[PDB]
């Protein structure tokens, strides 16, 4: 056969008769308008293929035809600073070709440009009749000034070179490479089509050691992320789950970043084009905009449910792709509780029985199957480089409830969890993650960085932790027997944890300095208001009974400037970068003599 | 109520394929 | 603030767990209310 | 404690991976005299394709067999295109046979617009009348069936027996 | 001293307690390799056509 | 010039009625959501979708209800198109009931051209963030939970609850370009006659397009009520570009009328019953909102909708909490002290608040001082949490001040009356003085850069 | 005993949705039989037959059905159950999900084929488990010591560190020569793989391990066939090799989850919370293949993770591994957030085998007699702690100066030390040395007299 014919239609999923020869997730395109869809199942002669646009109007004597290829997206240079859709159509060349404000629901736009033109250099000393390997650099095109698109090699093929291109410039459907293999010459190109349900293979995977510097102060101190790790941002709504993904796009530690929109607002990737180009950063004392490291998978919640299935795999074929490169990529899923929403639906038309609150049997192992794709990793090829795939993957809970089967799902996958609360966003305490049922599994692989560059912050976290987790038994009493019998050990505990919760925890993002602070200004302030905890320590244990002693009230009358000091750390913005270490030891200095006086 | 339903409708198909 | 799993037999625990925190109010209440009046007739003295 | 903690830790790490490469070639070594065994039965079956009077008998009931397991109206034999006039005979034979065991009667053409490739070593390839169902019946099947089952066989009689068993 | 003595084990076993079990059990496949090949190609020409419940 | 010509089929062939869903037989070719016009034994006109077929099979399900609709008799009436409404700038002024037809006696509209109700999604590349202002001139809206044009935003309340009675008000005094769709789904007869004769008075009538679908009308009209009231919206909006406001009424009561529907097509409940696409179908017709670049016009979206058992948890005011650019919760407990807009400060946000204040808008001290309002707002609602336990005796210094700005927060920055509007200008000097029954140094939201002008005065 | 004749090979599939695969037209179609899936790209995928009807028979694949299609796959039956090969040289290596090497290695050489599903024992020659197995932790052998035979689950959550303790039961593994640990990884990442794969590498320990590992990248349906393919080596090595192993499944929850994609795939009436009905046979034929026989020397431990979900113990996973095993090691959550590595809650875990491991003859008199009244100080001092939050008697600061002890000093031991029973029993004894000889109710005088004063 060579097309089908629908046999019936129901929503997002369309049966379609006289279809013999389809695989599973082929992909097919039904209609007069030929809406792109996926082979779901099929019994018999028939199958069942959810389509990724919106069917209506599709008739029974529509004409299926299908091209015996899995869901693919195209590979290549003119991917960084685009904005794609779920099936990776550009959303910038669809209305410069349109002129409409809408997307017209049948259009093949080209997923990369193929009229721009790339100036393309070999990779110097590959040359012609030498072996060349599955997934080793043959040439460097640079894209921005920021990323060079190293052109790679499909990890399927391999050969001997042939013809290599000279060094000029050329379009995406060019003849860059020729190899010779024992039967044919196989001609290449600067693009390369990739299944997303595939994982790209790869050498041999790493330990992670590296961490993730995300910029904010809980984040980075308490539940710290590595590059090469996987990390959830539950949370109910208004709570903040967007803008801890839009401060990891704008000041992280990694070489790209893409951002994927699952069943988000329209609004908030609008948000996002605008607000990049302004925000330029340094890398090598040049200074140039974020939206050159930056791929946007934008696939809004007007945009149909089956597309938000494609929207997550492509967004990480992407970023499997500029992995094999070098680069830490990292990942921003958001959310992939409207992803798992998108399995409901879909297995809803197909009468499947759900697993628990209406999700199908199949939920744990697609969370799996995405989430296990992270890791650094030495990649494929022949210089030997080695990558990165963070992903960081927010989740929406209905009701702000942790008891819930996707979340219970994700927890059982991810190692960092941010367990932001619906209470610390009444009381505007930004960002809200909670620290006691948060957690990280990193910490034991990451001391070993720690002994090499802050070799003092192990020992801070582990009395910072313990400062929070003492405050949280002690608020339990002074709401039923109130405050007035409390002990001056305990007393001295509620201020200075008061004290982490409005300096360190809270962050005010907008303001120009704690928009985003580094490690040393977060390791800076931790070891002071520890060491005032432990130096107020000193002050009631050994002089416990004999002396008229501190009672404290000595102390919070008196070293009120002192903490002045420390209430007003957070205030140095990014303009001076040694003085904050000198500081630091100034204001302790301070806080170093008065306990003599 | 929907799986013991959607079992109660999957019973009726599968007798109806067999008359 | 919820505090365990429901949907079995946490139900029963909880209702046994009101009910002894109903009457412990009243009975704490007439403790309260014999104390005033032990304070009432002591202010009059 | 940190100079001498490693370098303990770090000649376990090399004690580790040499003892186990040591286990790894030994058992590397252990396919190559097992994997040329089924290469030098292999060879020594196209022996036995030479001679015709112990070929033919072999695939009287080679083609038998396949008659007999797949249990058709209509069967089509596939085999080589040397074989062509020799299991012509043999089913021939066959088809009085398979009329005395099973009561039903059966056909059993060989067709001629598809052919086994030549690297086969013999034997054949019925199917039955929709191309559906297949019982490959050659012998490079029929040796890899007998080859699986007599693995605790060609282990036993061709290396040392365990020490440790019941 | 200790790299010696490591690479002194090295030494010592990747070419006697590799080898000598490589060559042991290539001794004792050549004495037997005949055995079970005539028992392996006198397997292949047992044809016996059973067939089963009806 | 392009249009469809052929004649339309009329099926008496109707195989299957459970519920209301009516299975057709011998279609030829059906579309997958065709309009079908049934005609009833007894002269009555029925409309409805297809909802899916299947080969020859085709399953509509019928708006008005499916009593009376026979086996034999009943001729089903095919038409080869999706529902399109009638949609005219002359729209404008005018009453229409539930699914398309007008109440007042007047005509059927002329419609200079069809649009599709279900519309189509928005460009994201090409839809720009909404940044002009609105004002409101409530000061709990207008001062400290900020609305942009283009901005959709819900009114969280309940029954009882004055919902009705202030976005009417907001529906009189937003700020000669401005326009007003309505969409009324299981209201009363009161309330339908209280937003009908409430723009009969200050002259808005001119740019009202109310649409009312009152409790007596069939349950599935309310689905392609608030459809119809937004592609109308986006014909004076992103075809002849001037700005609409669209306040849909009762969105609680739409939700009911989509759980009803999907019960008795058998489909994959979700929370509460509700079903699985709940999500979706709020989405669909709550992202009609926002600014376009090559327009001038916009369409900002203030729905309402009655949370059940005053929950938040409830997945009515749940899932509209995630698709929505924040919430407006109007509380009951302030109602009952008639406060006027009775509307607590605490679990009501506005997302773009951020964006909507600066020194180019409004104020620049204005986007910092409701940082510092929550935070004097927030500690002093735990002081009436702790005032409940030890007494009234107990309480030191600090938290006296924290219930001495409560009590004067409820009446002074809120409860403005129905009939009076304070820019914000009037609510900043009217907040400003709030916080200045605080002493210094406990405004820690406020740096000390902005703090030093506007503290004495 | 070996079946010789062609196998026939189906080229007619007729239906596929999830996991499952339907053929037509099979002539005499065997009960779990295993197939080879032959894709048009060449790919080679095998099955299980899930249920025959005539001349029907679904199925299941393992590698995933993605690709199938409907005319060109060939699919060809093997005439018997799947028979994994076992050897004695299944053991310092590391296999995949179903049967394949990992480690660049070869295919094992079958000293015996023998079935994944086992065959059953006779209840009669089951020899009692009474020799006790030291693992080291305070947490265990203190309170609820096992047993060698003995199956006994760790109930962990999802977040809290099982495998640290898990590894920790295999460098303390020993008695109070030859223990080959048999791992099965389920559903585990590859941060948790390394975890496994190199803690017993650094110890070099690898000589005598048996690591399976099923990450989350291979596919949910290998899963299903990994305990009964990680015991029936385990079952070839303590009944036929004489060697004592001790199997330590992991993550028994995913092991359900694997159970019921293919229970709601195959459209079978479920059970409680989306379960299959059949979930308690299920678990209890991969559980029950423990124990020693009375003929043999060897042994075979089963020590299998579950993490509950949502803290849980009432979910079916955690509720019916109680009902088949021997009592379970409760690790939880709110001794992890006080920092306590293991965070082992003593008193839901339980131990049915401790009564007849301990004692006189076995460890020391004293064993039996401290774990009950350190048990007696715990949960009599925890009701109390709860109206201490919300004083009236002097006795009970003393039962809150147990919790604050026991805790801290007990349970919590670091991650290499391993405590002797002997050293055991010594740190328990001091903890009940802040109580009186008369509060200690449930230790007999006889007992009381020589060990309190030291
Ligand atoms: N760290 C922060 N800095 C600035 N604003 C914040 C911060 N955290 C939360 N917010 C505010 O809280 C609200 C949450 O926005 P949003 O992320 O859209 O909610 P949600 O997480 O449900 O998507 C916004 O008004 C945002 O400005
Ligand atoms: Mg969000």
């Amino acid at each position: 056969s060579t097309f089908g014919y629908v046999h019936g239609v129901s929503g997002p999923v369309v049966t379609a008769c006289d279809m013999a020869g389809a695989a599973m997730y082929e992909l097919v395109r039904v209609g007069h308008s030929e809406l792109v869809g996926e082979i779901i199942r099929l019994e018999g002669d028939m199958a069942t293929i959810q389509v990724y646009e919106e069917t209506s109007g599709v008739s029974v004597g529509d004409p299926v035809l299908r091209t015996g290829k899995p869901l693919s997206v195209e590979l290549g240079p003119g991917i960084m600073g685009a904005i794609f859709d779920g099936i990776q159509r550009p959303l910038s060349d669809i209305s410069s070709q349109t002129q409409s404000i809408y997307i017209p629901r049948g259009v093949n736009v080209s997923a990369l440009s193929r009229d721009v033109k790339w100036d393309f250099t070999p990779c110097k000393n590959l040359r012609v009749g030498s072996h060349i390997t599955g997934g080793d650099i043959y040439g460097i095109v640079n894209e921005n000034s920021l990323i060079k698109h190293k052109i790679m090699l499909p990890p399927r093929n391999r050969g001997t070179v042939t013809y290599i291109a000279p060094p000029g410039n050329y379009d995406t459907s060019d003849v860059v490479l020729e190899l010779e293999f024992e039967g044919i010459k196989e001609k290449f190109s600067m693009v390369q089509v990739w299944p997303v349900r595939q994982v790209r293979p790869v050498t041999e995977k790493l330990p992670a050691n590296h961490p993730l510097l995300t910029g904010q102060r809980v984040l980075d101190a308490l539940f710290p992320c590595v590059q090469g790790g996987t990390t959830a941002i539950p949370g109910a709504f208004g709570c903040g789950k967007t803008v801890i993904s839009q401060s990891l796009s704008k000041y992280s530690n990694s070489d790209v970043i893409i951002y994927v929109g699952c069943g988000e607002r329209g609004n908030e990737m609008s948000e996002v084009l605008r607000d990049f180009p302004e925000l330029t950063m340094e890398v090598d004392g040049k200074v140039e905009s974020i939206m050159k490291r930056t791929a946007l998978v934008a696939n809004t919640s007007n945009m149909p449910v089956a597309a938000r299935e494609a929207s997550i795999y492509t967004g990480i074929t992407l970023s499997e792709y500029f992995r094999d490169m070098g680069y830490h990529v990292s990942m921003m899923a958001d959310s992939t509780s409207r992803w798992a929403e998108a399995l409901r639906e879909i297995s809803g038309r197909l009468a499947e029985m759900p697993a628990d609150s209406g999700y199908p049997a199949y939920l744990g192992a697609r969370l799996a199957s995405f989430y296990e794709r992270a890791g650094r990793v030495k990649c494929l090829g022949n210089p030997e480089r080695e990558g990165s795939v963070s992903i960081v993957g927010a989740v929406s809970p209905p009701g702000g409830d942790f008891s819930d089967p996707v979340t219970s799902a994700t927890l059982g996958i991810v190692q960092v969890f941010w367990g932001l609360d619906k209470k610390l966003a009444q009381r505007k305490h930004f960002p809200s993650v909670n620290w006691l049922i948060s957690y990280s599994k990193y910490m034991r692989a990451l001391d070993e960085y720690y002994d090499k560059h802050f070799t003092e912050f192990v020992p801070l976290r582990t009395k910072a932790k313990e400062i929070l987790q003492e405050e949280e038994d002690l608020a339990e009493i002074v709401q039923l027997v109130g405050k007035a019998s409390l002990a001056e050990t305990d007393k001295i505990t509620l201020e200075v944890a008061k004290l982490i919760k409005d300096d360190f925890l809270q962050q005010n993002g907008y303001t120009p300095y704690d928009r985003f602070c580094p490690f040393y200004k977060t390791v800076g302030m931790l070891s002071n208001m520890i060491a005032f905890y432990d130096m107020a320590r000193r002050a009631v244990e050994t002089t416990a009974q004999s002396d008229n002693k501190i009672t404290w009230s000595i102390i919070r009358e008196h070293m009120g400037e002192i903490l002045y000091k420390l209430s007003s750390m957070k205030f140095k913005d990014p303009v001076k970068d040694g003085e904050a270490k000198i500081k630091a030891d100034y204001a302790q200095l301070l806080e170093d003599m008065q306990n003599a006086f | 109520f929907y799986r013991l339903k959607k079992i109660q409708e999957k019973k009726k198909i599968l007798k109806e394929k067999s008359d | 603030r919820i505090e365990i799993f429901p949907s079995r037999m946490a139900q029963t625990i909880m209702k046994a767990r009101l009910k002894g925190a109903q009457t412990g109010r009243n009975l704490l209440k007439k403790k309260s209310d014999a104390l005033t009046l032990r304070f009432r007739q002591i202010l009059k003295k | 404690e940190k100079k001498e903690k490693q370098i303990e830790q770090q000649k376990k790490i090399q004690m580790s991976n040499l003892m186990n490469q040591a286990r790894l070639k030994v058992l590397r070594a252990r396919d190559d005299l097992i994997t040329d065994l089924l290469n030098e039965a292999k060879q020594r079956l196209s022996k036995v394709v030479k001679d015709t009077t112990r070929y033919q008998v072999l695939l009287d009931g080679l083609v038998l067999q396949g008659l007999y397991q797949l249990l058709e109206p209509r069967m089509i034999v596939r085999c080589r295109k040397q074989d062509f006039p020799l299991v012509k005979a043999a089913v021939q034979k066959a088809i009085p046979v398979y009329k005395v065991a099973t009561k039903r009667d059966v056909d059993v053409q060989i067709d001629q617009e598809a052919y086994l490739p030549e690297e086969i070593a013999g034997g054949v390839e019925i199917y039955n009348g929709d191309r559906k169902i297949k019982v490959s019946n050659t012998l490079e099947s029929r040796l890899d069936l007998i080859a699986q089952q007599m693995m605790p066989e060609v282990r036993g009689a061709l290396f040392g027996a365990n020490a440790n068993r019941k | 001293q200790a790299a010696m003595g490591s690479q002194g084990n090295l030494s010592a076993e990747v070419e006697q307690a590799t080898r000598r079990q490589v060559q042991g059990m290539q001794s004792s496949q050549q004495r037997n390799r005949e055995r079970v090949l005539a028992q392996l190609l006198g397997m292949v020409c047992d044809v016996r056509p059973q067939v089963h419940p009806n | 010039r392009n249009y469809l010509s052929q004649p339309r089929l009329t099926y008496k062939t109707v195989s299957g009625v459970n519920g209301p869903l009516v299975i057709l037989d011998h279609v030829k070719f059906p579309r997958y959501a065709e309009i079908v016009h049934l005609t009833l034994p007894d002269g009555t006109k029925r409309s409805g979708q297809v909802l899916e077929v299947s080969g020859s099979k085709a399953v509509v399900q019928v708006f008005e209800g499916t009593s009376g609709i026979d086996a034999k008799k009943t001729s089903c009436e095919f038409t080869g198109d999706i529902l399109r409404t009638p949609v005219s700038e002359d729209m404008l002024g005018r009453v229409f009931n539930g699914s398309g037809k007008p109440i007042d006696r007047g005509p059927v509209v002329l419609a200079e051209d069809f649009l599709d109700i279900m519309g189509q999604p928005i460009n994201p590349q090409c839809r720009i963030y909404p940044e002009e202002m609105i004002q409101t001139g409530i000061s709990a809206i207008d001062g400290m939970n900020s609305i942009a044009r283009g901005q959709k935003i819900p009114i969280f309340s309940a029954a009882g609850l004055p919902h009705n009675e202030i976005a009417a008000q907001i529906c009189r005094q937003a700020g000669e370009n401005f326009a007003i769709v309505f969409a009324a789904m299981g209201v009363n007869m009161e309330t339908a006659r209280f937003f009908k004769s409430d723009f009969e008075e200050n002259g808005s009538m001119d740019n009202v397009c109310l649409f009312l679908n009152l409790a007596n009308d069939p349950t599935i009209e309310r689905i392609i009520t608030p459809r119809l009231a937004l592609t109308t919206a986006e014909f004076l909006a992103y075809q002849c570009e001037k700005h609409v406001l669209v306040i849909l009424t009762d969105m609680s009561s739409y939700a009911e009328a989509l759980r009803e529907v999907s019960a008795a097509r058998e489909e994959v409940p979700g929370r509460r019953g509700f079903p699985g696409y709940m999500y979706t179908d709020l989405a669909t017709i709550y992202e009609r909102a926002g600014r376009v670049e090559g327009r001038n016009g916009s369409i900002t979206q203030i729905p309402i909708l009655t949370m059940p058992n005053d929950d938040i948890t409830h997945p009515i005011p749940d899932l509209t909490g995630y698709i929505t650019e924040g919430q407006i919760y109007v509380d009951r407990q302030l109602h009952n002290r008639q406060i006027y807009p009775p509307i607590n400060v605490l679990p009501s946000l506005s997302r773009l608040m951020k964006s909507a204040i600066g020194e180019g808008m409004t104020r620049k001290d204005h986007a910092d001082v409701s940082n510092q309002l929550y935070a004097c707002y927030a500690i002093g609602k735990d002081v009436q949490a702790m005032k409940a336990v030890v007494g009234e005796e107990a309480l030191t210094s600090d938290d006296l001040l924290y219930l001495e700005f409560l009590q004067k927060f409820e009446r002074n920055f809120i409860a403005q009356g129905p009939y009076e509007n304070r820019t914000v200008y009037e609510t900043l000097d009217i907040g400003w003085q709030l916080l200045r029954i605080f002493p210094k140094e406990m405004l820690k939201r406020i740096p000390q850069s902005t703090l030093s002008e506007f503290y004495p005065r």
